[PDB]
């Protein structure tokens, strides 16, 4: 009875029971998300509870198979994921306190209101609508400081205790702290030179930031000059951007600054929604077009049970539904897409995005249950986003008859498009890096409690080039005012998945022998590109993510140079546009100073 | 003109579990095999040793009808020279098999909302089955070195596992009803001709 065979026998018993309990949990959850009734909440809770109860019990049996003694790395990975106790390593009382803490912060976030000089706005949609659309300095300031002084202040004492119990949980799971526990998602232990330590993620993420800083500084300088036009009495040409003028409640994306920053305001964006309606497209036509695109690159078509079981429109009966687009991998070769699709270019691109998740789910469906996931937390969205990249290009829209055969995209709308992309993609990278770096150092104890707000805004000025419009002491908890922080979600997933998606695109575009700028690339009708991609998709998480990445792009390394190549036409445009502007920022200046 | 009772095997309300597969001996009757091999209701009709069109022009001593239920991706295991959980531990065909293997999707009968769990299969066994061997024991499987003493526990497993058949499953996980027909030829009466 060798160690490999005992644990494989255990995994065989686990897999045969997990597939049923996980399916019943997914099916009940599906029946709620597509039929919102009080009856189906309880079924979803009971089905979810018996699946959670089962996994907890199997996780404790699984810990008796020491990883060191297993020769089989495929077996070793399965036991590893199953052995990860998480919050179950805490005492039952301490896990219940943390659950109460996490449920109170989440409740405070979604019920928080801000009352002006009785009528109060929630975040959704009141305070949001102001932060994404208002061009008035003082109205955005009232919403920005109001959200952080009413909601964030409530979260300050709860988040302090949230850190204690999370670090205690991670220490019980034999990690440095909660931050080092999160970085374990990128830990590869495999063959020679595919190794990836949790501490190496810190150096990669920091190194990638230094390579990005020049492009970000030029986008930052261009946005600063354009904001100086609209807020002439509040903006400094060499200072950080006021945190409340960035296009949303936190400045995560700069997308909503496009009306203030569009390089050529008379050039409209290419919107093919009218062409879709003019041709009597409906939601079945949309997902049929998405299916043909994946078949064009050599990926399989949808199963018949996909078309029967999916919810591709908002139901025409009276049942209430969650309309947020999701791709469901329920198990047992049951793949579905839940989507309240409308006949628009936006939902046309979303259909390719969600079906990209489906292709990924179908590819690794023959893997053992515990290995059916992305290589790491950033692979699934990276794969889904490159499909909408190809489908959104005018070349592809012309080839499916949605753009006129005459159509020629001029340079101005090409620059308009790249600028719009950079507000979302490039603008969010320093924000994402600095946020998770602050959480990593708060969990590690490098940032003491009495300097949380001091360090948060010292790193905002330093890394993001963003300054607070109002001085905040330690009664505030400003990061907690973001959904992902208040709801206990790791954030570096948005950093890495952005790096991955442009490595994938550049690799697949070279395989398709595309010629021209990378942003005009359409991988349609290239079977070798989809075949190259599938060699990674079918791996699941059965191999080190570095090896899975190398099977597509040829490199074991998370590389940002592909993203820089994608935005090189814009960087060339920005350096000329910023010729009379200051590139960089000083961390000293404050709008309140 | 005693007709062979194939409707009893093919149209039975219930089907047996694969680990306890059923066997019906067909003898002393006339079989019209064209009734079966000319039917489009069978997704699998694979013969070994014999040719379908020649079955009516043939005689055998006995004919055995084995029947059970497995999921779709396991029908390929019901064939000579296959490996897998079903072929090794539940139902094994000999390499020199003489007969036909018939299967058809039964999602409409054997699947149920919430899940049908009557059909079972043998998950563990110390050794492979010899051809046409039937194992219906329920002894606790000892996966380690400490004896189980008939107690489920660490490295000690109950050897049978249930299928879960929901009607929304993919085709590979849907239930399929299988009928294996064995044609035996001894130096003997040869009572089943069947024009
Ligand atoms: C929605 O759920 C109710 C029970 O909560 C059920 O009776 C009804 O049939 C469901 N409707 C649909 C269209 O599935
Ligand atoms: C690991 O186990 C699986 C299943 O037993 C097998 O397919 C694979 O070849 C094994 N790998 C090694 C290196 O033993
Ligand atoms: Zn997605």
């Amino acid at each position: 009875s060798t160690s490999d065979e005992e644990a494989k026998t255990f995994l065989e018993k686990f897999n045969s029971e997990a597939e049923e309990l996980s399916y019943q949990s997914s099916l009940a959850s599906w029946n709620y998300n597509t039929n919102i009734t009080d009856e189906n909440v309880q079924k979803m809770n009971v089905a979810g509870a018996k699946w959670s109860t089962f996994y907890e019990e199997q996780s404790k049996i699984a810990k008796n198979y020491q990883l060191q003694n297993i020769q089989n790395d495929t077996i070793k990975r399965q036991l590893q994921a199953l052995q990860l106790s998480g919050s179950s390593a805490l005492s039952a009382d301490k896990n219940q306190r943390l659950n109460t803490i996490l449920n109170t912060m989440s409740t405070i976030y979604s019920t928080g209101k801000v009352c002006n000089p009785q009528e109060c706005s929630l975040l959704e949609p009141g305070l949001d609508n102001i932060m994404e659309s208002s061009k008035d300095y003082n109205e955005r300031l009232w919403a920005w400081e109001g959200w952080r002084s009413e909601v964030g202040k409530q979260l300050r004492p709860l988040y302090e205790e949230y850190v204690v119990l999370k670090n205690e949980m991670a220490r019980a799971n034999h990690y440095e702290d909660y931050g080092d526990y999160w970085r374990g998602d990128y830990e590869a232990e495999g063959a020679n030179g595919y190794n990836y330590s949790r501490d190496h993620l810190i150096e990669d993420v920091e190194h990638i930031f230094t390579q990005i800083k020049p492009l970000y500084e030029h986008l930052h300088a261009y946005v600063r000059a354009k904001l100086m036009d609209n807020y002439p009495s509040h903006i400094s040409p060499t200072g950080c951007l006021p945190a409340h003028l960035l296009g949303d409640m936190w400045g995560r994306f700069w997308t909503n600054l496009y009306p203030l920053t569009v390089p050529f305001r008379q050039k409209p964006n290419i919107d093919v929604t009218d062409a879709m309606v003019n041709q009597t497209w409906d939601a079945n036509r949309i997902f049929k077009e998405a299916e043909k695109f994946f078949v064009s690159v050599g990926l399989p078509k949808m199963t018949q049970t996909f078309w029967e079981n999916s919810m591709l429109t908002e139901p025409g009966d009276g049942r209430k539904v969650v309309c947020h687009p999701t791709a469901w991998d329920l198990g047992k070769h049951d793949f579905r897409i839940k989507m309240c699709t409308k006949v628009t270019m936006d939902d046309f691109l979303t259909a390719h995005h969600e079906m990209g998740h489906i292709q990924y789910d179908m590819a690794y469906a023959m893997q053992p249950y515990l290995l059916r996931n992305g290589a790491n937390e950033g692979f699934h969205e990276a794969v889904g986003e490159i499909m909408s990249l190809s489908a959104a290009t005018p070349k592809h829209l012309k080839n499916i008859g949605l753009l006129p055969p005459d159509f020629y995209e001029d340079n101005e709308t090409e620059i308009n498009f790249l600028l719009k992309q950079a507000l979302t993609i490039v603008g969010t990278l320093p924000f994402t890096y600095m946020l998770e770096k602050w959480r990593w150092m708060v969990f590690s104890g490098q940032i003491p409690k009495e300097q949380w707000m001091k360090k948060w805004w010292e790193m905002k000025r330093e890394i993001v080039g963003v300054v607070e419009p109002v001085p905040h002491d330690e009664t505030y908890c400003d990061p907690a005012s973001l959904f992902h922080v208040a709801n206990d979600y790791s954030f570096i997933r948005y950093y890495t998945r952005t790096i991955y998606q442009f490595q994938f695109q550049e690799a697949l575009c070279q395989t398709a022998k595309h010629e021209g700028p990378l942003h005009k690339c359409d991988i349609s009708n290239s079977a070798e590109a989809g075949q190259k991609l599938l060699q990674m998709l079918s791996l699941g998480k059965s191999k080190p993510w570095t090896l899975a990445l190398e099977r597509v792009v040829g490199t074991k390394n998370m590389d940002v140079r592909p993203l820089l190549n994608y935005f090189e036409p814009l960087l060339t445009w920005l350096k000329e546009q910023n010729k009379n502007s200051f590139v960089g920022w000083n961390t000293d200046w404050s709008p309140y100073a | 003109t005693n007709l062979c009772p194939f409707g009893e095997v093919f149209n039975a309300t219930r089907f047996a579990s694969v680990y306890a597969w059923n066997r019906k001996r067909i003898s002393n009757c006339v079989a019209d095999y064209s009734v079966l091999y000319n039917s489009a209701s069978f997704s699998t009709f694979k013969c070994y040793g014999v040719s379908p069109t020649k079955l009516n022009d043939l005689c055998f001593t006995n004919v055995y009808a084995d029947s059970f239920v497995i999921r779709g991706d396991e029908v390929r295991q019901i064939a000579p020279g296959q490996t897998g959980k079903i072929a090794d531990y539940n139902y094994k065909l000999p390499d020199d098999f003489t007969g036909c293997v018939i299967a058809w999707n039964s999602n409409n009968l054997d699947s149920k909302v919430g899940g049908n769990y009557n059909y079972l299969y043998r998950l563990f066994r110390k050794s492979n089955l010899k051809p046409f061997e039937r194992d219906i024991s329920t002894e606790i499987y000892q996966a380690g070195s400490t004896p189980c003493n008939g107690v489920e526990g660490f490295n000690c497993y109950f050897p049978l596992q249930s299928y879960g058949f929901q009607p929304t499953n993919g085709v590979g996980y849907q239930p399929y009803r299988v009928v294996v027909l064995s044609f035996e030829l001894l130096h003997a009466p040869a009572t089943v001709c069947g024009p």
